[PDB]
Formats: structure tokens, sequence, C-alpha cells
């Protein structure tokens, strides 16, 4: 019995295009539990990367399902809500959007280690990959419970916000720095690994299958610009926020294409 | 000149081979079926024993 | 001329052979044992994997106290597991990774190995020191040892494929028994129950019935069409059954001097490499190349079942001498014990 | 195969000292290693165990905490730390190798043992007697009662046996109750089953003479027996 | 635990020899094996006694190249027993050059050239061998300089190669005659080679090629294709 009018300080057609989205995501969870068996049952038959791409699938998995119950919770009716509730929803709708990427970081840095090397890699468990799940697990953790824990808007109405109403402005910047460093962290990983094979009959295909990070790229682009644009703009100035969450839904539009890109 | 050696032992081991006395298909085949019908009760893959004396699965 | 004299002679020889052999077939084993009811259908379970090879297993062999195993393999080591536990009782470093055959003896003390290098390293477990030493190597052989079986603690006849088969003295090392005739190379050895014969069969299409106490060829069998890679004895030493290349079974008789059964399937297109009868001969289990072994009723060819645990080719297996396990080894590296 | 002690000698009461065994001939690196006391005239008694490699240790109940047993294995030594040396602790030291897998015959071969004086659940297993007369060419029998039933459930019972001979170190005998040890010549029986064992010896000899221990190996600590003499 | 005191000490050596298993199957994950069979009139026994002074059964040679230690198996040089060596990445192949006009000692009727392209066949297409990635020697190309200016080939072959009277020419035409026997060989590319008078460019060649190979085979367990 707080949040109401906190809305209606930085405050019909929505509905009516929000079920294109839920089923955006059911197809996302059908296609993620598809490549969770399939990496289930084709396991003893290949390397340790199914070990992280099946990772992927399940923290995409939630990426799913997290995501819908984001969305049929968009309505006013739902919005008379707990704070602590409203920020584990808030919670819930992070955390499995930063172990996604956090296991496409993962997957990068086990790629170019094991490209690195002058030994075949086929192995199927190690300390490495579990030291990488962990911390992608981990930081996620870290990372959505941190609104909750106490660092919030609840006191400073002035500045809080336009599209996350009780974040104060320096978590955003915390999570937008972060990303950008995730982000030139996988593309040097990816250039140098290029860079490698160059050094040494697939490299007219391998450049191919490299220049998809451009699916990485222009679906998360607009998070981070909806996120840089909040943090730039002052209360009540910029006027496009109001339906920044259809940006947030291009946001796992990335959580569709994994599956069918790392699984050609 | 070198292989006449190889067609003498070749012909006398085929002498020695062929002068054996053999028995029937029907004896042998009875001495097969009373060996395979009087061992059937210590066969513990043709007829499996209780998991109380299979000592593979009492752990 | 005089070599066309002595071919002749060996051609009526075989023609002999021959018409001696059809003047007995009076019968066969399927018009004969249609009476008796079928076994039904055998399902068997794997009770334990063994874990801890990391290269494809090339063979096993049991102890004689039913528990014990010994299994080689590419990794260049060899296992002594504890089949009712699990856990491994000895680990022995070979010299040579190029290890394709293995043996346990009878007795329990030494162990035999042997591969490409063309010798026969025996291997003492029970040493005051706590180790496993070589306690010898077994050379003059031409060719790759395909298969060694204990005879005695003294005595061991083996294989190779240089056209010859030997019994040797391990506390001296020389042959004392050479065994040649066959023609290609030597895949597979069996000694009968009361260990005064063995059978051999050759990459020839043919198998031999030598007897170890005076060292000549008592009897040979024909009827295949390619490698005979696995044989052995009908627990009774009155028979044997060979596995080929050409996806079929065998199944020869000493004192009828032929060949009795034919066990083939139309969806069997792919080679035997082990065979092993059951306990009481009722069973004949084979592992093929395509990755799962069969369970043949060995008195009217009706297949009665099928191991199928394994995901590469299943090497050499084998039935435990009490009766109750089965023992599977395959390229994947694991051991399976079915029941 | 020779183990040797060294580091006896007479000690002060409240003092500390280190005992030190040498193993040369076998393979120690994969030998547990066992300390066991000897009372000036009262039989064996477990000290101190350590495994193959530096994992399960295991004290006696009146030595824990002061005492501290380690191995060192590229020299090929084995290490007890006595502190607080109590006026109960003068006793003749012995090691003890043994080796655990799947038919094994664990307390192989026993040291020779230093002297050291100084200056002034539980398993309970009785021997019959303590002295027997006996003469050479005489089938004799020896009884050991146990008090929990040492038959485990996988079939083998944990009584061993061995001798000491007058003024020398003791040799196994018989382990597991039915195995004969290696070089044991063949008039040695052991028989019972449940919590009465025996040891039956055809007709002795000169070499036969000497105190007879009875121990057990369900779970630690393995109590030894009384002993029982063979007197000519 | 249900277990006694010797059960429990047999399952702690049990748990020792699986870490020295583990340490050892270490050991040799990082270890390359090198089959090597030539043609045997080939001159194997020169390159390999400079490749032994410059670092019955079958033989073996161990040595390391920077950093990566490998295994040349030379076997003392039939069906069943080359099914071991798979898993032996990159077979090398060796033949001389200079026998294209000599003929077999005990068949003078067939030319040497057609009888070792004939053991590349047998050799190559083999099943088994759909993982390993031929390297192709070819020694003595000073014999082959020598002998190439006086000499012509059109007469000894009816497969169209030119004028007689030059080096690159030749050299195509063996390169070509040799890689045209493979049968759809993909995953498994075949790096020819030409040695002169030898040399010591040899291994670093060979360690070129295993490095291109191994490279390939991540390329593929990575997804990365
Ligand atoms: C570790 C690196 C970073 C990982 C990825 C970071 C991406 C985080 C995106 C922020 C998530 C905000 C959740 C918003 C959900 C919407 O359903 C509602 N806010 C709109 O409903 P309304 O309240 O407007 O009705």
């Amino acid at each position: 019995n707080k949040v109401q009018e906190h809305y209606n300080y930085t405050k019909t057609s929505r509905q009516v295009a929000s079920a294109f989205i839920v089923i955006l995501c059911c197809a996302i969870v059908v296609e993620n539990l598809l490549v969770l068996i399939a990496v289930a049952r084709n396991s003893k038959f290949h390397s340790a990367m199914y070990l992280f791409l099946g990772n992927l699938a399940a923290s995409d998995l939630l990426a799913g399902v997290a995501f819908v119950a984001n969305t049929l919770l968009s309505g006013s009716v739902t919005l008379r809500l707990t704070p602590v509730q409203w920020f584990a929803r808030e919670g819930s709708a992070f955390i499995t959007l930063s172990a996604s990427v956090f296991s496409l970081l993962a997957i990068a840095i086990e790629r170019h280690v094991a490209i690195a090397k002058v030994k075949l890699y086929g192995s199927d468990k190690s300390c490495r990959m579990l030291l990488l799940i962990g911390a992608s697990w981990l930081i996620s953790l870290v990372l959505g419970g941190l609104p909750i824990l106490g660092w919030n808007c609840l006191g400073h109405l002035e500045a809080c916000s336009t599209v996350l109403p009780l974040y104060a402005k320096h978590y955003v910047l915390c999570v937008v720095t972060i990303f950008s460093i995730i982000l030139l962290a996988i593309v040097a990983l990816y250039v140098r690994i290029y860079c490698v094979v160059r050094s040494s009959q697939t490299l007219a295909l391998l450049k191919t299958v490299t220049i998809v990070l451009g699916v990485f790229i222009v679906c998360w682009l607009p998070a981070f610009s909806i996120l840089l644009l909040d943090y730039a703009c002052p209360v009540h100035s910029c006027p496009i926020l109001y339906k920044a969450h259809y940006f947030f839904a291009v946001s796992t539009l990335n959580s569709l294409l994994n599956p069918v890109i790392y699984t050609w | 000149t070198a292989s006449i050696a190889q067609a003498r032992k070749l012909v006398e081991q085929l002498k020695m081979e062929a002068n054996i006395d053999r028995i029937k298909v029907s004896k042998a085949a009875a001495d097969l079926m009373a060996y395979c019908e009087a061992h059937a009760k210590e066969d513990p893959l043709l007829t499996p024993v209780p998991a109380s004396e299979n000592p593979f699965r009492e752990k | 001329s005089e070599l066309d004299q002595l071919r002749q002679e060996a051609e009526q020889l075989k023609n002999q052979i021959r018409d001696a052999r059809k003047a007995c077939a009076d019968a066969t084993l399927s018009q004969i044992t249609n009476n008796i009811d079928p076994v039904g259908r055998i399902q068997m379970r794997t009770r334990r994997t063994l874990r801890g090879h990391l290269a494809k297993i090339y063979a096993m062999h049991w102890g004689t106290d039913s528990r014990l195993l010994v299994s080689a393999s590419q990794d260049g080591k060899l296992i002594i597991w504890d089949s009712y536990t699990t856990n491994k009782v000895h680990a022995i470093p070979l010299r040579s990774s190029w290890v394709m055959t293995c043996a346990y003896a009878p007795s329990g003390n030494y162990v035999a190995c042997g591969g490409l290098d063309n010798i026969c390293s025996i291997y003492n477990l029970k040493t005051r020191e706590g180790n496993v030493r070589v306690s010898r190597e077994l050379a003059g052989h031409t060719g790759y040892l395909s298969c060694c079986r204990f005879l005695d603690d003294n005595q061991i006849v083996t294989s190779s494929g240089d056209t010859t088969c030997a019994l040797w003295d391990i506390e001296t090392g020389q042959q004392t028994t050479t065994f040649t005739g066959h023609t290609g190379d030597v895949m597979s050895l069996s000694l009968a129950p009361d260990t005064r014969l063995f059978v051999s069969g050759a990459c020839d299409a043919s198998a031999k019935l030598w007897d170890v106490r005076e060292g000549m060829c008592r009897q040979t069998f024909t009827g295949h069409e390619s490698d005979i890679n696995a044989i052995c004895f009908f627990p009774n030493g009155n028979a044997f059954a060979t596995g080929s290349d050409d996806a079929t079974c065998r199944l020869f008789d000493l004192r009828a001097d032929q060949e009795l059964m034919t066990y083939s399937h139309d969806n069997i297109i792919c080679g035997i490499t082990s065979v092993s009868f059951s306990k009481s001969g009722r069973l004949l289990l084979a592992g093929y190349d395509d990755f799962n072994c069969n369970v043949w009723d060995a008195l009217k060819a009706d297949r009665a079942g099928v191991l199928a645990g394994h995901d590469n080719r299943v090497s050499c297996l084998g039935v435990t001498d009490d009766g109750m396990a089965v023992a599977t080894g395959s390229w994947d590296s694991f051991l399976k014990i079915w029941n | 195969v020779q183990l040797v002690e060294s580091g006896g000698g007479l000690v002060q009461p409240g003092g500390s000292r280190k005992l030190s065994c040498s193993a040369s001939g076998f393979a120690f690196s994969s030998f547990g290693m066992h300390w066991v006391r000897q009372a000036p005239e009262k039989g064996l008694e477990w000290v101190a165990y350590i495994s193959s490699g530096s994992g399960t240790i295991y004290y006696a109940d009146t030595v824990k905490g002061r005492f501290t047993i380690s191995r060192d294995d590229p020299k090929n030594t084995l290490f007890l730390q006595m502190t607080s040396l109590r006026s109960e602790d003068t006793a003749m030291y012995y090691c003890v190798r043994s080796i655990y897998y799947y038919g094994s015959s664990p307390f192989d071969f026993w040291g020779q043992g230093t002297t050291l004086t100084v200056s002034s659940s539980d398993i309970v297993m009785t021997q019959a007697t303590s002295s027997v007369p006996v003469t050479p060419g005489e089938s004799v029998s020896i009884s050991c009662r146990s008090s929990k039933s040492l038959l485990h459930s996988n079939g083998n019972t944990y009584l061993y046996w061995f001798l000491q001979r007058p003024g020398q170190s003791p040799q196994l005998l018989i382990y597991r109750m039915s195995n004969l040890a290696s070089g044991v010549p063949d008039r040695f029986s052991g028989s019972g089953s449940g919590t009465a064992f025996t040891l039956t010896i055809s007709r002795l000899e000169a070499e036969d003479v000497g105190v007879y221990y009875c121990m057990q190996h369900l779970e630690y600590p393995l109590t030894f027996g009384a002993g029982t003499k063979l007197e000519l | 635990c249900t277990l006694s005191a010797e059960d429990k000490a047999a399952v702690e050596r049990s748990k020792m020899i699986d870490r020295n298993l583990r340490e050892d199957g270490e050991k040799a994950a990082r270890l390359v094996k090198i089959l090597l069979l030539g043609a045997g009139e080939s001159g194997k026994s020169t390159f390999l006694k400079q490749m032994r002074i410059i670092h019955k059964g079958i033989h073996e040679y161990d040595f390391e190249i920077k950093n990566v230690p490998f295994k040349m198996v030379d076997v003392g040089g039939r069906k069943r027993w080359f099914e071991c060596f798979d898993s032996v990445t990159s077979i090398l192949f060796l033949v001389s050059s200079s026998e294209f006009d000599q003929v077999l000692m005990e068949d003078r009727l067939t030319n040497r050239l057609t009888e070792s392209l004939n053991i590349f066949e047998t050799i190559v297409n083999n099943r088994v061998f759909s993982n390993v990635s031929i390297i192709l020697f070819l020694n003595k190309t000073d014999l082959l300089e020598e002998k190439v200016q006086v000499v012509s080939i059109k007469d000894y072959f009816l497969e169209f190669e030119g004028d007689p009277h030059c080096l690159r020419d030749v050299q195509k035409f063996l390169v070509e005659c040799f890689r045209g026997k493979r049968r759809d060989q993909q995953q498994k590319p075949l790096y020819h080679h030409f040695t002169t008078a030898i040399n010591t460019e040899n291994i670093r060649l060979v360690f070129r090629d295993v490095k291109d190979t191994i490279l390939h085979d991540n390329l593929k367990q990575l997804m990365l294709q």
C-alpha cells in the first residue's frame, strides 16, 4: 500500500499485443526444453561443451517462464502489490537474463581457452566448467538480490526512476557498466578466436558463424539504450520510456534465437 | 623343389586325419541333449535363481 | 610330373574326408531338438558397471573363484577388479600399450598379457614385497600375439599371428612344443576342460584341434567364409562354437567330425568378436560389432534375448565359472556384469 | 623384507620422545602401518594405525591426544611422537606392516622393537589358560573366546592368531580364523565359529614353544588377548 | 556403515588406485601419436636416423616439440589389428618420388608407383581411418630433379602431364596422382609435402600439420564450425 502513488508520480492497448510476446516466451520455453532434453539424451556421445550448452538452455528455460510471470502482471489490477513482492518480481525478471548473459560469456571463455591449446577437447567434466557455471549463477544471484537486500529508492522520491520506479539511479549505472564490460569481453574473445583460426577450408565459414554476434548485439541493444537513456534523462524529461517495457520485450528475443544458432 | 616338402607333409597329415572312426549325428545330438537337460537346474542364467542367492544384486 | 601327383593324392584324400563326413550326416540337430520346449525370453539387467579404463578394452578373463576379474585395455594398464564390490585390487602398468589379450591363472597367482610386441608377459601378483613384478617375458614368436591361456602355473599355451601356436615352459622360457599347420593368422584359442586338447580358429576360415601332449593336429573343421575371431568349447569338451566375421556363429562336434548348427539372423550383418557358452550349454552369448550381444538358444538356434547396454563395439566377454554372471567389455572403456 | 626401529632408552616422566622405524626391502608406499606396544610381562597391546597414504589414522583410547603417528614415504620411515610420558608407558614397541585388499594377509611382518623405560565399543577377548604342559609329538589345542560375534555379514570372521617365541618378535600364524599364513608349515589349523575360536596343532616341535595371541579386526581398537604359554 | 575395517581400507586403496589412474590419464591426454607407415623402399631408415640424430616388434620413438609430446609408432612392416590405430592423430605416409620408372624385384611386370598407390588406396579408404589426417612426404626430390631432365615421362604413364623437362610439372602430377585416390575425404585433409636432401624442417612441418589437424578437430567439439 505504498507503490501505487509512487507509480502515479512517474506514470489501454497493451493487453491486445501482450499475448504475442506471451506465446513468444511459450515458444522460447518449449524450444529450450527440447534443447535441454537433447543435451540430456546426447551427453555421453559428445564433448563437454554440451554441459555448457544445456546450462544456457536451463537458464534460458527460466528466461521464458519468469518473463511470462511479468507480462500478465502488467495491468494496474496487479500493480497494487506489496513492495517486497514487486521487488521479487523484478529480481526474478533480472536474474534469469543475467544468468543467460553470463552463460554466454562462460561459453565464450571456454571456447577461447579450449581453442588456444594444442590438445583435443573431448572431456565431459572438469574444474573450470563448474567454476564458470557457479560464478554465472552466483553473480546473477548477487545482482538480483541486491535490490531486495536494502538498496532501494524508498525515501528519496524526487529522483527515483521512470521505468523501474524503486531503483535509485545507481544500481542502473552498475548494471549498465557490467553489461558493457561483458559485451566487450565477448566481442574480444570471439575476434581473437577468429584471428587465431586465421593464423592457421573452413575459414570462409568461421567468419560467417562468428559474425552472429550480430544477433546478440542487435537483440541486447534496446535494453542497453533504454537503461542508459533512463540514467541520462532526469525525471519528467524524456517521454519515450512509458513504452520502455516493450523495448525490454526485445530483451527476450535473444532467448528465442540461442537454441537455433548454438544447435544449427 | 622346395614345396615338395609341403606336399609330402600335407598328404601325410591328410592320411593321418582321414583314418578316424566317427559316430552318427543322431548319437552326438542325443549326447548334447542329455548334457543340456541333465544340468538345466545348475544354470543360474537359463533359470534365474531368486534375489537371495544372487551375490551381485545383494550389494 | 611328381608335384601334381601329390596334389591329386591330397585332393582324393580330401574327397575321402568329405565322403566320410557325408556318410554320417543322417539326421541334424534341428530334426531331433524340435520337440523340447524353448527357453522363452531371457531378460538380463546390468548389475555392475566397472569404470576406470581410459581407452578401448580388448580382453578380459575371470578368476576361478568366480569373483576376481582382469581387464586389458589400450590405456596401457591391467586392472584386477573385485566384481562383487566394484573396487580395484591391483593396477598393473604395461611396458607396451599395444595389448590385445589377457589371462588369469587357474590358481590365481600369475596373470599373463601380450600384444603387438610379440612377447607374453607373466606377472606375479602374490609377491612378498607388495608389488606386481614382471615375472617372465616369453619371446620367440614372429607375429602379434592374439590369445594366451594358462594351463598350469608353469605351462602356458598361446597363439600368434605368425601362423603358429606354442606351448611354453614359464620356468625356463623356451617353447616346449610348437603347433603349425594353419595358413593365415590365429586370433582365438580355447582349452578343453581336461586340458589335454585345445582348438584355435584361424584367419583362414578354419579351426583346428591339437593335443598339447603330442604336438600334432587331430582334426580340422571348415565351413565358414571369413575370419574366425573367437572360439569356445562346450562345457563337456565334445563341441565348440566359432564366431566369424560374416555374421554367423556355428557349432562343430569332435566325434561326428562335422558341423551341427548355424546361428545367423537376417537382421545381423556384423561380425562376432567373442562367443561364450553358459554353464550347462543351453545358451551361446555372442558379442557383435553392432554394439550389443545376443543370447542364442544353442539347441534350436532361436535367438532368446539381447544384452544391449553398450555404446561401442563389444570386445571379449566371459561367463563365470559358477554360472552367476556374464561380463562384457566394450570400446567405450566400460565393463558391465549382466545377470 | 626388513623393519628396524630406533629411539628407545631411559626417559624421564613428563618428557617427550620420537620413535623411528626404517623399512628396507618392500613397497612401503602401499602398506598401512601399525605400532604395537608390549608391557614387560603383560602381553601385546595396540597403540596406533596410519593408512597407506596419509588418510585414516587411529589411536588407542589411552594414548589419544598425547601421541602422534606419521610416515615419510621418500625416506621409507615411520615416526611416533610421544608427549607426556607416563609411568604406564614403559614398553617394547614394534612396527607392523599390513596391506588391505581382497584376499590379503594383514599384520604380515613384525619388526624388532625398541625398549623404552621411564623412571618412577571395546571388544573383550579372553584366553583359555596361562600355561599348558606339552610333549613333542602330541596334538594340542588353544581356545580363544570373544564377546561380540566377529562373523561379519559378508561371511568372514576377523580373528587372527600370532605366535611369539621366547626372545623374539611375534609372527603371523593364521588370518581370518581359517587361512594359513605364508611360510607356515601345515600343522596349525583354525576352527570354531561365532564367539568361540580354536587353534589346533599337530605333532609339535622345539620351535612351537611360545605364547599364542588372538586378535580381532572388526573395529578399532584392535584388542589382543592374554596369551597362552606353551612350555615343554 | 555396514563395512568392516578391512572393507573400508580396501575401498581407500581403490580410491588411491583411481587417483593414480586419473593422473596417468591426464599425462596421456595431451599426448600426440603419429603413426609412420612408408612403402619400404622409400628411405624410411634415412629419415628415421636423421630425426634420431637431430633430437622384431613394434617400434616407437618419443620426443617433444614446442612443449608438446609426440609418439611416432613405427610399425615393423594385417586385417583386423589396424583397428587399434584409430584415435592415432595424423598418420604419416612416406613415398620415394624417384621410383616412377623402376620395377619391383619379385614382380618384373607391374610398376612400383601403381603398387604404392594401391597401398595408399587400401590404407586411406579404410573406415576406421576416417578420423586421421594423412600426411604425405616424398623423399629423394634431388633424385627426381636429377632423373627428370634426362628422361621423359609421357612414355611411362598415359595420364596427361605435359612437358617432361621441369620440376613443378612432374611434382603437381605426382601430387594429383596421389591425391586422386581418396573417396569423399572430408574432416581429414591430405597435407602433401616434398622432402629434399635431408634437413631439419621436417619435424617443424609435421608439427604444423598436426597443429592444423587438432585445430580443425577442436573446431567441431566446440560447435564453432
Ligand atoms: C549481468 C549483466 C546484465 C544482465 C542483463 C540485464 C537486463 C535487466 C533488465 C531490467 C528488468 C526490469 C523488469 C521489468 C519488467 C516489466 O515487466 C515491468 N517493469 C513493466 O510493467 P509496468 O510496471 O510498467 O506496468
